[PDB]
């Protein structure tokens, strides 16, 4: 007798995904087909990704968008965890584009709209699926996009940037291949931009076998626009494939763009940050402590440039916390940033900061 | 349900256990993985493997040596193991970065003077300040209450 | 109408993204009023760093009170204003007779918000979250009667403090103090009303930095820049008010109907 889970008999391995094996599940009596992510509890703790999966499930378990793969149920067992999810027959968009050529302007657009609706849904729920590529975009029998591998995804918390340089280097954004900090949605837009190019051309905008020249071309934002390409979509690709994240197209700018707006279905949709110093970054970090202890405030040094400090309130008798990060601005300057931590809170935060500033450099 | 997985090769691999009256149930092969999934009442259960003529236990898995020299594997099936979030819960037991440009973007500088643009979630709770223009220090930060935002400006002397 | 305010939370009126200015009681009271002007705000909460709590609200009225209390002449500076702290003056203003901080919460209903403005004889109320302590936003009559108009789908039947053209600012400020009134209608040669000098007009002194001369006429003061009849309907009186975004409406004066008064009727 065949292996069951739910009442689904486990079939062929569809793929090997982010953290574990994905196999088909055909229902015992109905014949219904699901895709099953098999996560070994012991493997997922060897890589300390237990937190990541706890969260992934948490998000994916409530999302209900037509161009995102639904997480039907999570079956836990003593040894392994099973992620029962909707199955799509059409497979990889990658292989579609491989077998067939590039898509025509009309068809390309349809899919880009669907894909973007999904990307938009995620970001609207504080989820940024890093790893967006035609390899992770699946197709159903009726040629609908289905965003599929959230293993590499991450949450968007108020006040924080992400660091993990994740996903294929062709679809990866300049700030990702450069390993710089990012807000999140902008790395998904840059990925959606390369997807769009692939749909319209059947090739990658940024592609080279010489890895160093591939990484250069990505940061050079330079890609080729073939003669068949529509100038209106060219304007769009140019806006999405901006090396400056501050200059990069937004899900709104995209929605607003004329090539996108077309045939689009309804159902789819002087101040200073902190105090900047010039000493050697380790002198500045020494400077901060010979000032924090001087104020008698408890802390925890996370990184050599990140500290999580608490102040004991003498009046209200309630502890107030703030985190401190040191970045670099110029070739010649560094900057200490003060971020509030959630348990008047705000006024006490400014007070906690100010005292530290009067005894500190620019 | 419980997962009984034998790892390594074999023409024929069977799971014999206490739960099945030591009958030989066959395991389905993937590659070098032979599995049978089956629910068993939370408590104690002993098993063994009949892999190509030889009876072995799983060395990596917990054993139990009997009074008669019988070495079978054992499985203590918990309630914690069945509920996902309780299971993941028990399962969980340089130089400076470059300043992201998102932080340099202020909602104050960029109608009603007490109305500001909606901010990027990323530049929330960060401290911003004005140059000390003779003994008075101005501090500011944007935060969110429910689905709404407030940019608090503190005028404090030094 | 009365039930409407007893339901909706204060938070519903809080704007999507807004500004809020808070002065520490230890700030010099001149810089305090000057900051209001520059930040485009009519009122600001006052935090006591020693007491570690919001103790009050600095308003335009506080400026009118300081100016009138210590205006010597156009010849000599208001030394008092130029070098008093917010704490030093709130001590003077509220001596043996002290008024604590009156405020509302986001969760609390709009009825609890209108009744508090009246019951405490005030025009600005700060919405404060208790789970935080943080002041969120200063709710006002004009803000409440705005949303009370965005939902609606005789004056004599339903049912005075004045200044002349010649009247100097000092004198007007004095009337605002001993009467507890928001605006002051201006009378010409006869009992015919030509203008109206409000508490708001008083901040143009702080703005232009011209407060050290209150000897100037109300008209001369008003040089830096609307009425109704009794046979008109109460709803038409409401419609006209908000369409011009004003606080009150009064060719000879008989009575003045205000936003704080309409709110007293619809409660
Ligand atoms: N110029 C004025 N003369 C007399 N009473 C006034 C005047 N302005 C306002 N009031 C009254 O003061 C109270 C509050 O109104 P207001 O300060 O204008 O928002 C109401 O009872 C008004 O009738
Ligand atoms: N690599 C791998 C790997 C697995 O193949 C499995 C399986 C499995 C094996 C064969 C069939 Br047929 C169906 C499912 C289970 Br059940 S748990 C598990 N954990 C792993 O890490
Ligand atoms: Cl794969
Ligand atoms: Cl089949
Ligand atoms: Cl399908
Ligand atoms: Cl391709
Ligand atoms: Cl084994």
């Amino acid at each position: 007798g065949r292996v069951k889970i739910g009442h689904y008999i486990l079939g062929d391995t569809l793929g090997v995904g982010t953290f574990g094996k994905v196999k088909v599940g055909k229902h015992e009596l109905t014949g219904h087909k699901v895709a099953v992510k098999i996560l070994n509890r012991q493997k997922i703790r060897s890589l300390d990704v237990v937190g990541k999966i706890r969260r992934e499930i948490q998000n994916l378990k409530l999302f209900r968008h037509p161009h995102i793969i639904k997480l039907y149920q999570v079956i836990s067992t003593p040894s392994d965890i099973f992620m029962v999810m909707e199955y799509v027959s059409g497979g990889e968009l990658f292989d579609y584009i491989c077998k067939n050529g590039r898509l025509d302007e009309k068809e390309s657009r349809r899919l880009f709209q669907q894909i973007l609706s999904g990307v938009d849904y995620c970001h609207r729920h504080m989820v940024v699926h890093r790893d967006l590529k035609p390899e992770n975009v699946l197709l159903d029998a009726h040629m609908n996009a289905k965003i599929a591998d959230f293993g590499l995804s991450n949450m968007m918390s108020d006040g924080e940037f992400l660091r993990t340089s994740c996903g294929s280097p062709n679809y990866a954004a300049p700030e990702v291949i450069s390993g710089r900090l990012y807000a999140g949605p902008e790395v998904d837009i840059w990925s959606s931009g390369v997807i769009l190019y692939a749909l319209l051309c059947g090739t990658l905008p940024f592609d080279d076998d010489h890895v160093p020249t591939l990484f250069k071309k990505i940061c050079d934002g330079i890609f080729y626009t073939p003669q068949y390409l529509n100038p209106s979509v060219i304007s769009l690709l140019k806006h999405m494939l901006q090396v400056d994240p501050m200059k990069r197209a937004t899900i709104k700018d995209i929605r607003e763009h004329e090539w996108f707006k077309q045939d689009l279905p309804k159902y789819l949709f002087k101040w200073h940050l902190g105090i900047r110093s010039q000493s050697r970054p380790n002198d500045i970090m020494a400077e901060v402590c010979r000032a924090i202890k001087q104020l008698d405030y408890e802390w925890k040094v996370v990184n050599p440039y990140y500290l999580r400090v608490r102040r004991k309130n003498p009046v209200t008798s309630t502890f107030s916390k703030m985190s401190l990060q040191l970045y670099q601005v110029d070739s010649r300057t560094y900057l200490l940033d003060f971020r509030s931590i959630d348990d008047s809170h705000t006024i006490e935060f400014f007070e906690m900061c100010a005292n530290l500033i009067k005894i500190l450099a620019q | 349900p419980t997962v009984f997985r034998w790892t390594g090769g074999g023409k024929e691999v069977y799971l014999s256990g206490s739960f099945n009256n030591w009958s030989k149930l066959p395991l389905t092969r993937d590659q070098n993985n032979f599995v049978a999934i089956l629910d068993l009442p939370e408590g104690e259960h002993q098993y063994k493997f009949f892999v190509d003529g030889q009876w072995t236990h799983d060395p990596s898995e917990p054993i139990v040596t009997s009074q008669l020299g019988t070495v079978n594997n054992i499985i203590q099936v918990k309630k914690t193991d069945f509920e996902v979030f309780d299971a993941l819960m028990v399962d969980s037991q340089k130089a400076p970065p470059i300043l992201p440009p998102h932080l340099l973007q202020v909602i104050l500088n960029k109608c009603d003077p007490a109305l500001l643009p909606e901010p990027n979630h990323v530049m929330l709770n960060h401290l911003y300040a004005l140059s000390i223009k003779d003994g008075v220090m101005v501090l500011s930060a944007t935060h969110r209450y429910k689905k709404k935002y407030v940019t608090t400006l503190l005028y404090k002397p030094i | 109408y009365t039930t409407f305010m007893k339901s909706h939370r204060c938070y519903d009126l809080i704007p999507t993204s807004s500004k809020l200015v808070v002065f520490d009681t230890s700030l010099q009271v001149k810089k305090a009023f000057f900051a209001l002007v520059t930040n485009g705000v009519r009122a600001a909460p006052l935090w006591d760093s020693k007491k570690q709590s919001f103790v009050g609200m600095l308003t335009i009225t506080d400026f009118i009170n300081i100016l009138h209390r210590y205006y010597k002449s156009a010849l000599v500076q208001i030394y008092e204003l130029e070098e008093h702290k917010i704490e030093t003056w709130r001590e003077v203003y509220l001596q043996d007779s002290f008024k604590p901080l009156v405020c509302i919460s986001p969760n609390a209903s709009l009825f609890d918000a209108v009744s508090s403005l009246i019951r405490n004889k005030i025009h600005r109320l700060p919405v404060i979250d208790p789970e935080s302590g943080n002041t969120l936003y200063i709710l006002t009559h004009k803000r409440i009667l705005k949303f009370l108009k965005l939902f609606i789908t005789s004056l004599e039947e339903l049912q005075i403090a004045m200044v002349r053209t010649t009247t100097p600012v000092y004198v007007a400020l004095g009337i605002f103090v001993q009467h507890r009134v928001s605006a002051l209608p201006v009378v010409d040669e006869k009992g015919r009303v030509v203008d109206i000098y409000s508490k708001f007009d008083v901040i143009n002194l702080a703005a232009e930095k011209t407060y050290n001369n209150l000897d100037v006429s109300v008209t001369k003061a008003l040089q830096h820049r609307l009425k109704c009849y009794l046979h008109e309907t109460l709803e038409a009186i409401i419609n006209r008010l908000v369409e011009a975004e004003v606080h009150r409406l009064v060719d000879v004066v008989k009575g003045i109907v205000s936003l704080s008064d309409i709110l007293q009727a619809l409660v």
